[PDB]
């Protein structure tokens, strides 16, 4: 019979206490356990007493209980019988009192405690001021007698603190937070007075520490005199930091304090730094090796180290012009500045990230002093030259060391991700913004600054590194890769002429290095570095073409290299060099008669026969960029034809054979081929851009008829076998042609100098071929990329295509709506895409919407409400901007606007309010507020026509105030008419400051989740009544000018 | 040889997709929000035998919360997660951490930027700084491409076993 | 211009040390690791053809993916590659043969275990499929062939054969290897035809003599493909992976130098 829901009876405990142990211990049954306990949150908690009192896995079971109790308090509290409010009050206070000081509560985990304490914080968040006045006052004394009730009380104070200062944004209404602040502020002294007491006199370890920690969270808000007009900082440095355990809380505190703005407290900061350091030098010496002490140090010292990373970095970063204005601190900051360097050798690409935050800050600051080199020459008298700028003169020696750092620990410049597309495709996938690349760039920046401040020093350094690789026998792959990456970073940070000398030197000795080494594991990695380095300096390959050629030809050579990835190396390199040095490839260079491209094309097959699929593609992009240069339309055309001559032959063949038999376009190989032939065609078009039409035209119609073929060959299959056909070789393949086809069409329309023509030539064939077909496909076969390709091919044409949004929007609009209009799940693509498409026709084609059946247009709005009701943040957000947009696009047509309001206006306000008071869509916040806001603004004037219909004495302003209030009251019966009046009037007050309006929205979201009830009037009814006035008395100090 | 890893983050974060990738090498493109929790065992094989993370795949949405903290009880490690494409979801991180350590005084934990693959990222690695002072590991992951895909697990593993040079293996 | 010491200096930059590689253009068009001496080396190459290698073991390994000059331990560099033909052999009349090779991709076809698979000179799988080659439809009876795959003809033109129904032909002189082709390829059921278990036709590449008259007539032929260039096998060469001066390649011309308002009209033409 093991399935019991919980109704009334003399309801037992030995049972529930079994379901708990289930959910937390065993297996799949746990599903029904967990699924049942979620449900005992219905009627209420008359059991709370029942369980908590009568407690093996009790403490869990009690836990749960407390959960219920807490729901009760967070909400019902207000309309509770006042006496029962008291009953909880003393129930909890007492429960804690006992649960603390226990001859064993380490066992009765810090859990039950902390959630209990946590509850008490919850209660306090309700009455603490008005109905618990002796509270703080009392518990002070309550600790000074007993340590047990104290240690823990430090924790009550902690959570209270977070809850009222940290996490009060959202979890509390706007004004009640103000009232709890200047309330904790109020009687904070009697309790700081407490923590000190402890620190100065108590010897009980755990107590002391939980006070450090509770102090740590006080430091976010407590008034500054408590920090600086107090011997606090002194207590921490002299008394707590030097001490193994508190070692850390001590620092983190320090750190926090070191983070304020010195204005009035410079003296305190000076002594805090020097003192801290007396401590630190005493502790972690400066002759100590931080690298090991970390690698070998356990978690005891791991964090200490990372928090030094933070105290250091944040302080140096926020008190610098403080750490030089006295010849006396100069030596201390050096000590500290030296710590930073030690810490920076730490193998931990997260500590090192903090370290590099400073490093880069310094670099920037000393780049803003002087971005120039200390004019190199001594003076004719011999004297010092005086051109070293005031500050770096102070870090010279140490910037030498940070340069060493960047060029040593230089980070991986690129992030290649081998990983196979959703087509069974295996590819290389170049990432754009990853914490990785961020490491790279920040190091690059620091070495670019530190290069402008003395590039003679970078050169010098990077040569001692490279030397130490050739002979120097610091040789290792990793380190060579790091040397050349840092070489590739500092490109263009060097006077050209300077860097000519430089490169020639650098790589010359790397060709020398590459001969030296025996092998081919080494010969290759070397080589690769030579090729990054070299391709990193196109300024160079442009002033030195004999060399460009030489590097390109070498490139080609490596393009038959059968050693690992040497080939990928070569192609990347070539495409870099092609984009950058792209011009020299199509013009005649001193030294030969006919343009290099020619030879290249006249040799395509022999260069690229040992490449595999992708490699050849990248090659075609490669020569794309070259053909994109030649601007001479005649030659560019001849060139584009001979450039697309190889693939075109494949294509032309497959296309003869498909006349004779439209079956070969079902042939697994010939589709493998229409695929690769297209991927080529797409890269090509990418590098080549608009003139590529010459090619595209050539196949566009036929391409279309094959896209259309494959499409009907897939739906078919699918219609007769299930979406399951999709997970097999040939369907995947065909799909691929369709996709790469649409990626070809969007690809090319995306970058065209002409709209008119494209709209008049390449658009109408889409209609039947690609659009209507999408309609005719079976749902689970319709290609989503059609929608998004349409979307792209509307932003590029705009007005020109606005006359056809009828025809398109027919093929696709409804048929696709019906796929997205059951739930908010199936078809995620279609959802997102379809909506980018609607977004865009709306944007660049609103006239359309204007010229269609009111029933249709209606149908379009509806779908938009449908967007922003979505739980996927993109569909709903995209839906929102389509809304805010569309409101404004309405604004222009004075004609259509008015009626638009007379039908949809209120009928939009219902939907938006709906979402706003929905707990799910909270990334809307700024959009909801934005829109709602703009609409009420709008009301106060723009809506020139009567909605109520009782003439003008029911003018619109007041109407709306009214229907909004009614709408919300009825959806939320608990709210007293007061909470509502307040809010709604705040919709026309906070009207123009949407940061403020957003504030408001949340204010209300809190009000509904909690039963404010009759009696309670702690919602400062009036306080804010005038508060919104200050908002209204600015909208006309600004918007009347 | 096993452990309990609570998996927290807000709605649509990609918590569910993440673990499921991990459990089948499937990728789910559909958003269906977990209601309450749903613990999935997982296994990796390593330098030192096998290991199993008991992934308490918790919910994100307030609507469907469940027994939240109630699931964190007896947690031995964790993973707050967020979506680098919606700034909002990093702003709630602090709250998740909160509830978490209010149950687990010291348990190895990991923070995960997800969606690193959408080339319109709105949480600049510049902006991610939280873990630092709360002393959690951080990782850039995508469940759509397996960028730094198993970092989160390999790390925790190294921590719970007390072995820095513990590398995963094929078998 | 001192950088000209790099232009020359980037010149000397080599991954290989294969003499007269066909990666780079013919050792005439530039002016390091390349001499005028094809003929010398050919000699000691032959004069050292007393098997030391377990080629039999190898065919297995290849054909089964099990891995315990030198034998190339995986799928890259299993093909015997041509060095540019430079030293035009004293004895070309009756001691060399020539394959007019077509345009496409070289490939090691390795058909075993019920499958067939083409690789590039660099152990990269470029197709997997079903053939009528012994081991590649459907017994420890594999096949290994050296082929150019012509995309426009979906044909794998075979060049040479190193293994067949489980017996290494590496130990064998080319005039044989090739006979074995032409004697055994056109005798497989349908290998040279397109079907549902042989999607790709396999066609043996003809060879001819290098006698003055020959090269003559051979240069005016019609072929079933597009001419890439010409291969030269010393009649008596065994099969050794990687560059060997015993196979000289040359492009078709070099020879007689070497001792001589809308889009457009829709193909397909179906609905609008
Ligand atoms: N681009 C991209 N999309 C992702 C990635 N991970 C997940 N998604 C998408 O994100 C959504 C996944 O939802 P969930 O994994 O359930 O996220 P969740 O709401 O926190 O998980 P549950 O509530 O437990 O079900 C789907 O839309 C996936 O298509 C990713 O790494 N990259
Ligand atoms: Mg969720």
């Amino acid at each position: 019979a093991a399935r019991q829901l919980l109704d009334f009876s003399q309801k037992l405990d030995i049972n529930l206490l079994d379901n708990v142990v289930n959910c937390l211990y065993h297996g799949e049954g746990a599903q029904q356990r967990m699924a049942q306990e979620v449900l005992t949150h219905l009627k209420e908690h008359p059991d709370a007493w029942t369980r908590v009192d009568t407690i093996s896995q009790n403490m869990n079971t009690k836990y749960y209980g407390l959960q219920i109790l807490e729901n009760v308090i967070k909400t019902r509290w207000k309309i509770l019988p006042r006496n029962q409010c008291e009953g909880i009050k003393k129930y909890v206070v007492g429960l804690i009192i006992k649960t603390s000081s226990d001859p064993t509560c380490v066992e009765k985990e810090k859990v039950y405690i902390g959630k209990l304490n946590m509850i008490l914080v919850q209660i306090l968040k309700q009455e603490w001021p008005k109905h618990w006045p002796t509270f703080i006052s009392d518990i002070v004394g309550a600790s000074r007698t007993s340590e047990s009730l104290c240690q823990n009380n430090m924790v009550i104070l902690k959570l209270l603190s977070e809850e009222v200062f940290d996490f009060s944004s959202g979890q509390i209404t706007q004004v009640k937070a103000k009232h709890l602040k200047d309330s904790m502020c109020n009687e904070f002294s009697q309790i700081f007075q407490l923590c000190q007491f402890v620190m100065e006199n108590s010897q009980n370890a755990p107590l002391v520490h939980a006070t450090l920690e509770t102090l740590l969270r006080f430091l976010n808000w407590i008034p500054l005199g408590y920090i600086f007009e107090t011997k606090l900082i002194s207590t921490l440095i002299y008394k707590f930091l030097n001490v193994p355990m508190f070692r850390n809380v001590s620092l983190k505190c320090l750190t926090e304090i070191a983070g304020v703005s010195v204005s009035q407290y410079e003296e305190q900061f000076e002594t805090l730094f020097t003192l801290t350091m007396m401590q630190l030098k005493q502790m972690l010496p400066l002759n100590t090796n931080i690298r090991l002490a970390y690698s070998n140090g356990k978690d005891d010292e791991q964090n200490f180290i990372q928090n030094l990373s933070l105290f250091l970095c944040t302080f140096l970063k926020e008190h610098g012009q403080l750490l030089e204005k006295r010849l006396n601190l100069r030596e201390a900051l050096m000590e500290a500045l030296h710590y930073m360097l030690l810490v920076s050798e730490v193998e931990e690409t997260e500590i090192f990230k903090i370290c590099l935050e400073y490093w880069n800050h310094l670099a920037a600051e000393l780049y803003r002093e002087s971005p120039f080199s200390t004019s190199a020459s001594p003076l004719l008298s011999g004297s010092q030259h005086f051109d070293i700028p005031p500050r770096r003169q102070l870090y010279l020696t140490v910037l030498s060391k940070v340069r060493l750092l960047m060029v040593s620990r230089m980070a991986k410049p690129e992030e290649v991700l081998v990983v196979e597309n959703d087509q069974g495709e295996v590819v290389r996938e170049f990432m754009k913004d990853t914490d990785s690349i961020n490491l790279y760039k920040n190091m690059r920046e620091t070495l670019v600054y530190l290069t402008h401040l003395d590039y003679v020093d970078t050169e010098i350094i990077m040569t001692k590194k490279l030397q130490n690789q050739v002979n120097g026998t610091e040789w290792s792959w990793k380190n060579l890769n790091t040397l050349c990456w840092a070489i590739g970073s500092i490109s263009g940070a060097m006077h050209e002429e300077d860097e000519k000398r430089f490169l020639v030197t650098v790589i010359k000795d790397l060709l020398g290095l590459c001969e030296q080494k025996r092998g081919k594991d080494n010969k290759a990695i070397i080589a690769s570095n030579i090729m990054y380095i070299v391709g990193q300096y196109p300024r160079f390959l442009r002033a030195h073409w004999k060399f460009l050629k030489t590097v390109v030809n070498k490139l080609f050579e490596f393009m038959h290299e059968t050693h690992d990835g040497v080939q990928d190396m070569a192609c990347d390199t070539f495409i870099k060099i092609a984009q950058k040095c792209r011009r020299h490839f199509v013009q005649v260079q001193v030294g030969e008669v006919m343009p290099f491209i020619d030879e290249i094309l006249n040799n395509i097959n022999t260069i690229i026969c040992d490449l595999q699929p992708q490699q050849v593609h990248t090659f075609y992009e490669a020569v794309g960029y070259m053909i994109g240069a030649q601007t001479d339309q005649t030659v560019q055309e001849h060139l584009i034809e001979k450039y697309m001559l190889l693939p075109n032959q494949v294509w032309d063949s497959i296309i003869q054979q498909a006349t004779k038999n439209v079956d070969i376009l079902k042939d697994p190989e010939t589709v493998k081929q229409l695929g690769s032939i297209l991927k080529t065609n797409v890269r090509a078009c990418k590098a080549v851009g608009h003139p590529f039409v010459i090619q595209l035209g050539r196949i566009y119609l036929d391409m279309l008829n094959v896209y259309k073929c494959l499409s009907e060959n897939i739906s078919a299959a699918i219609q007769a076998n299930g979406e399951m056909v999709t997970k097999q070789p040939l369907i995947r393949s065909m799909r691929t042609v369709k996709r790469e086809t649409l990626k070809l069409i969007s690809g090319w329309v995306s970058r065209s100098n002409d709209p008119q023509m494209v709209a008049e030539n390449f658009v109408p064939p889409l209609l039947d071929a690609v659009l209507i077909d999408y309609q005719r496909n079976v749902p689970a076969a319709r290609e989503p990329e059609v929608l998004s390709t349409m979307a792209i091919i509307v932003n590029k044409l705009g007005g020109h295509i606005t006359a056809e949004i009828p025809q398109i929007f027919d093929a696709v609009f409804e048929c696709t709506l019906n796929m997205i209009n059951k739930d908010f799940e199936e078809y995620p693509e279609h959802r997102t895409n379809f909506f980018l498409l609607l977004q865009a026709v709306n944007s660049h084609c609103f006239p359309a919407f204007l010229a269609i059946p009111p029933a249709q247009f209606k149908l379009v709005l509806d779908s938009i409400i449908w967007a922003f009701k979505h739980t996927m943040r993109n569909v709903a957000d995209t839906g929102l901007q389509i809304l805010f947009t569309l409101l404004q696009n309405v604004a222009q047509e004075e004609a259509a606007a008015q009626s638009f309001y007379q039908t949809y206006f209120c009928d939009i306000l219902q939907h938006i309010f709906s979402v706003v008071t929905d707990t799910s869509h909270t990334a809307g916040l700024t959009m909801h507020a934005s829109i709602l806001a703009y609409m009420f603004n709008l009301v106060e004037e723009g809506k020139i026509s009567t909605p109520l219909n009782p003439g003008n004495p029911v003018n619109n302003q007041m109407f709306i105030q009214d229907y909004v209030a009614n709408l919300l009251k009825s959806a939320f019966p608990h709210l007293q008419d007061a909470q509502v009046k307040l809010f709604v009037t705040g919709l026309f007050s906070l009207n123009q400051d949407i940061p403020a309006f957003k504030e408001h929205l949340r204010d209300f979201l809190v009000q509904i989740k909690e039963f404010a009830g009759e009696d309670t009037s702690d919602l400062f009814l009036e306080e804010r009544e005038t508060a919104l006035r200050q908002a209204q008395e600015e909208k006309h100090k600004l918007q009347m000018s | 040889v096993q452990f309990k890893l609570v998996l927290v983050g807000d709605g649509g974060t990609g918590k569910t997709t993440f673990v499921k990738r991990h459990l089948t090498g499937e990728f789910e493109k559909k958003y269906v929000a977990t209601l309450g929790v749903e613990v999935h065992p997982l296994v990796f094989h390593t330098n030192r035998g096998p290991i199993k993370f008991n992934v308490w795949d918790t919910a994100g949405l307030e609507k469907f919360g469940g027994l939240r903290d109630g699931y964190y009880i007896q947690a031995q490690c964790a993973i707050i997660m967020f979506d680098v494409t919606s700034r909002v979801t990093y702003k709630n991180v602090p709250n998740w951490h909160r509830d978490l350590v209010r149950v687990c005084e010291n348990i190895p934990i990991v923070l995960c930027g997800n969606k690193v693959d959408i080339k319109d990222r709105k949480v600049k690695a510049k902006s991610i700084v939280f873990h630092r002072k709360k002393n959690l590991q951080y990782y850039d992951i995508s469940a759509k491409s397996n960028y730094n895909f198993e970092k989160p697990f390999l790390w925790l593993a190294r921590k719970l076993i007390g072995d820095p040079n513990l590398e995963f293996v094929a078998m | 211009g001192s950088l000209n010491e790099l232009a020359l200096k980037l010149a000397g930059l080599d991954i290989s040390q294969d003499l007269n590689s066909t990666a780079a253009p013919h050792p005439r068009l530039s002016q390091y690791s390349s001499l005028e001496q094809s003929e010398r080396r050919r000699r000691l190459l032959e004069l050292q053809k007393s098997k030391r290698l377990d080629y039999v073991n190898h065919a297995r390994r290849l054909a089964e993916d099990d891995w315990t000059k030198k034998l190339p331990k995986h799928y890259a560099n299993q093909l015997m590659l041509s060095e540019w033909l430079i030293d035009v052999p004293s004895d070309l009349g009756q001691e060399w043969i020539v394959v007019v090779c077509p345009v496409g991709k070289r490939a090691l076809i390795v058909a075993s275990r019920g499958s067939t698979s083409a690789y590039t000179k660099s152990g990269y799988c470029v197709n997997r499929f079903s053939s009528l080659l012994p081991g590649g439809n459907r017994a420890k009876d594999y096949t290994i062939l050296d082929c150019i795959y012509n995309e426009v003809n979906q044909t794998y033109y075979v060049l040479d054969v190193m293994c067949w129904r489980g017996h290494p032909f590496y130990d064998c002189q080319t005039d044989f290897r090739f006979y074995w082709m032409h004697s055994k390829l056109p005798e497989e059921e349908g290998l040279g035809e397109k079907t549902k278990l042989n999607p790709f036709k396999f066609v043996g590449l003809k060879n001819f003599p290098c006698t003055p008259e020959s090269l003559c007539d051979v240069l005016s032929m019609d072929f079933p493909f597009e001419v890439d260039g010409l291969l030269f096998y010393h009649k008596q060469t065994h099969y050794s992976p990687g560059s060997t001066p015993l196979v000289g390649w040359l492009r078709p011309y070099m020879v007689s130098d070497v001792l001589g308002h809308s889009p457009d009209h829709p193909g397909c033409l179906m609905e609008n």
